[PDB]
């Protein structure tokens, strides 16, 4: 009951919130259930509880990012009651949702076109799905279908669209999709959709960055965490399938004593699998602990990475020519992970991390400055410098010093401005 | 519009109160099987002041958890509005959606687990029969 | 809001006068005349016409002192509120005969609750108003027994019995539960669970529907249940429901046409119409 409550509250409420907000809400709900002694499974992961491996592989083949936030959003799109409203600055979600329903012949449309109505009822007749773009100009004619009103009469399901009356064909789904991350919807439309948010934030980008660096630098820890993730449902499903194969073999051979060898091998094989699973269970906590330490070792870099990228985006404020996209910083990170001359023979994990951090700062600065005005280069350097100061350990934050340097120099202290010595001028004083 | 706001009688259909949410949860989660005889009674966790039993059992604990989830969503929206902004309103239809998803997902999980258990029992019986055959 | 100052070239010809809300003396006189006319129906309460009117006026005064337009835009107060107060009391008193002062003050308090309390937003305001009504009732009627004011339900409904009479909350709850069973058995398949607030709101919606008024505007969050309760009450009182399904290419001539359709189905045919609509239906100020 507790695990179900948490999963449902996540897939129904925890929409439109960034990864950190979703994690915070999940932690609060689990803490309350612990306070209420409701038996919910400890450290559950919602990624695989609500969908086993097969859907994950199909989504990955359906052009979907491997981000944890993206997997949760795909889960939300798979299990929804109110029709979803996709928010994504990039087109990854739209391409994924087209590729997922190619068999059901999903059609593209938008509010602005004059044929939105026509393909709307055309999709309504044959149970054709309908994805609609540019949700900012919402059509009120979509109200009857969003409320899912059914005027069933005479053994058949009916719906009213304006003055027209249509037959509500089953297997019909509508996916609302937008392009602008910054838009304020009316509460009437907000209540009728399950907000699915794909926008990349500090926490989502940091999670992607940490996952990528874990997969690259230490594949063993990545394998261990993937094993922990599968241990909840996928390993049990595989064991159940192997058991079913054992049962079908046993009833096909009728337990003949001549076939015993072919049985025995299989039997012992199964035992080995079970033993392996048991061993994994018997080491779960230890494995978890190790992963945590590794994460705590790689936590700074990822954070710095996130900061760096957002600085790049904020660089559009200084000059109109400094527009940079997530793909550019992703290319920078992929270059600094794999194509490193400095990582040709380095083996010490901490030394590899230090080299990766230093070369990341260097390459990011170089690639940003190659397309930056000369008068701004130093500015960017300081920014990265400040990020490094926030990323380093054993040093004070210097918050007061930096605040004085940037904005603290403009404060009201003209009173008592003595000339002091002849060298000092009035502005110097 | 002051003129329209005076020409008729105004009724403030405010957001559903805590009692309303608790009753909605109880009635919309009734068909579910949530009777746990061995449920220990914790301390603290006030959400509904008028708890139906003074010591809550499993069902009232679960509906109290649901209403607490809704209130935490409200508080999270308020906090996000305070620090910056960018908040979408939370409405009782969200609570209905949450309850419906929770009921459906509980039914699906319970049905799957019971089917797996019955498959286990069928396998146990079949393997006992094969053991008898081997003994013969 | 929505008002443009007149041009000085036109204002030069037209003198203007400021017609303010009638003062306490004018209000007392005008509604004392109405109360003295109304209470003649039952001769047993004539001598209590003078205090009751004053009480109403008194209440209205603090009901105008707080709830300024600064707090909430809909916190307006005009003699129309007193007119509806008197008309509702008279409507309740019309079929009933031989009433003691108990019933008179009970329905006075009920009308005060329905006119000066259900429009409010926050709980402290509501309890302040309830305290004000009971204190004023004690001030102008201290001789009466404290049997009418402390009654916490204080809800009327003509559904039970044959006329507008006070009813207990539990029996009305059972009746409305049975009626709503019958209701979602026929259309609106989605279940409806009834708490206290929905009961209060269905009673208020029915009270507004029954009287020969012209509108009932609902203020509240999305999905809270305004439309569904409106439809449910319309089903109770035999009110037909008309929904205008607006769209992107909708024109005001269509609104004029369906307004005329509602007017002809309501006036030329005695069929009572409950035409329901929302903000998505309104686009322009026309
Ligand atoms: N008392 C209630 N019990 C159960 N469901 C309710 C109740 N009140 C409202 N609802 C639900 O709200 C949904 C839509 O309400 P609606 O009338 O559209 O609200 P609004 O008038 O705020 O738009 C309905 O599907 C209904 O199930």
């Amino acid at each position: 009951a507790g695990d179900c409550l948490l999963s449902a509250a996540f897939i129904a409420y925890a929409g439109y919130f960034d990864q950190q907000m979703r994690q915070n809400l999940f932690t609060t709900w689990s803490h309350h259930l612990q306070q209420a002694n409701i038996q919910f499974r400890t450290d559950i992961a919602r990624t695989e509880y609500l969908s086993n491996a097969d859907e994950r592989l199909r989504w990955q083949a359906s052009s979907l990012p491997a981000d944890d936030l993206c997997t949760e959003n795909a889960i939300m799109l798979k299990r929804f009651n109110r029709y979803p409203l996709i928010i994504d600055p990039s087109g990854q979600a739209t391409e994924f949702i087209m590729n997922e329903y190619k068999d059901r012949k999903i059609t593209r449309t938008s509010f602005l076109d004059d044929a939105f109505r026509k393909n709307l009822e055309s999709a309504l007749r044959f149970g054709n799905p309908l994805l609609v773009q540019d949700v900012e100009s919402y059509d009120p004619v979509l109200n009857p279908v969003l409320n899912r009103e059914v005027r069933r009469t005479g053994g058949r399901v009916l719906i009213t669209l304006g003055d027209q009356d249509i037959d509500l064909s089953p297997s019909f789904v509508i996916f609302l999709s937008t392009r602008d991350p910054t838009v304020e919807f009316p509460p009437d439309l907000c209540s009728r959709v399950t907000f699915v948010n794909f926008t990349v934030t500090r926490s989502s980008l940091q999670s992607q960055c940490l996952n990528e660096v874990l997969k690259a630098e230490r594949p063993d820890v990545d394998e261990k965490r993937s094993d922990l993730l599968k241990l909840q449902g996928e390993f049990q499903l595989r064991l159940r399938q192997l058991e079913k194969s054992l049962l079908q073999a046993l009833n096909e051979v009728k337990g003949r004593i001549l076939d015993d060898d072919t049985i025995i091998t299989t039997l012992e094989n199964l035992k080995r699998e079970a033993a392996e699973v048991t061993r994994k269970v018997e080491e779960t906590d230890i494995v978890m602990q190790e992963v945590e330490t590794v994460s705590q070792q790689y936590l700074p870099l990822s954070t710095a990475c996130s900061s760096i990228y957002f600085t790049m985006e904020s660089l559009k404020q200084i000059h109109f020519l400094y527009q940079y996209s997530l793909q550019f910083f992703l290319d920078i990170y992929h270059n600094v992970l794999y194509e490193n001359p400095n990582l040709k023979g380095v083996t010490d994990h901490t030394q590899r991390l230090s080299i990766i951090t230093k070369d990341l700062f260097q390459v990011a600065f170089n690639r940003v400055a190659r397309g930056m005005l000369h008068q701004d280069h130093i500015t960017f350097a300081m920014l990265l410098a400040r990020i490094k100061l926030k990323g380093t350990v054993g040093e004070p934050t210097y918050d007061a010093e930096f605040q004085h340097f940037l904005r603290g120099n403009e404060i009201v202290l003209s009173a008592g401005s003595t000339p002091r010595i002849q060298g000092l001028t009035v502005e110097q004083a | 519009s002051p003129a329209l706001f005076n020409r008729c009688v105004l009724n403030w259909f405010g957001d559903w109160s805590t009692e309303a949410l608790y009753q909605v949860g109880k009635e919309f989660t009734s068909k579910m099987d949530l009777e746990k005889p061995n449920y220990i009674v914790p301390d603290y966790m006030p959400v509904v002041y008028d708890k139906l039993p003074q010591p809550p059992s499993h069902r009232e604990a679960i509906v109290n958890s649901c209403v607490f989830v809704h209130q935490t969503l409200h508080q999270a929206n308020a906090r996000l509005a305070k620090r910056g902004g960018r908040t979408m309103a939370i409405t009782p239809r969200h609570y209905l959606d949450f309850i419906n998803h929770y009921a459906n997902l509980f039914h699906e999980k319970r049905s799957e687990l019971e089917e797996q258990q019955m498959h286990l029992n069928v396998g146990l019986r079949k393997i006992k029969e094969t053991v008898d055959q081997v003994e013969e | 809001p929505g008002r443009k100052p007149l041009s000085h070239r036109f204002l030069r010809h037209v003198p203007v006068v400021y017609v303010d809300y009638p003062g306490p003396a004018s209000l007392t006189q005008i509604y004392g005349t109405f109360n003295r006319a109304m209470l003649r129906l039952i001769p047993s309460l004539r001598t209590y016409a003078e205090p009751l009117t004053a009480a109403m006026v008194e209440f209205y005064t603090m009901s105008q002192e707080r709830f300024t337009q600064d707090t909430q835009p809909h916190y307006i107060y005009s003699p129309r509120e007193m007119t509806r107060w008197v008309r509702g009391i008279f409507e309740a008193l019309r079929p009933l005969e031989t009433l003691p002062v108990e019933g008179l003050i009970r329905i006075w308090a009920h009308e005060a609750l329905r006119l000066f309390q259900d429009r409010l937003v926050e709980d402290e305001e509501r309890r302040w108003t309830d305290e004000n009504i009971d204190t004023v009732a004690l001030k102008h009627f201290p001789n009466i027994d404290r049997e009418k004011a402390m009654s916490r339900p204080i809800l009327y409904s003509n559904w039970l019995s044959k006329d507008y009479i006070p009813v207990d909350q539990e029996e009305l709850r059972d009746y409305v539960k049975a009626r709503l069973k019958v209701f979602y058995e026929e259309e609106l398949d989605v279940p409806l669970v009834l708490f206290n607030e929905v009961l209060d709101h269905v009673l208020r919606i029915d009270r507004i529907f029954r009287q020969p008024q012209g509108h009932l505007l609902l203020i509240g969050v999305s999905g809270a249940g305004k439309t569904t309760l409106s439809r449910f009450v319309a089903w109770m009182n035999g009110l037909s429901v008309y929904q205008i399904k607006v769209h992107r290419k909708y024109t005001g001539e269509d609104f004029d046409e369906d307004l005329r359709t509602v007017l002809r189905r309501s006036g030329c045919k005695n069929e009572k119409i409950a035409f329901i609509m929302d903000e998505s239906n309104v686009l322009d100020s026309g």
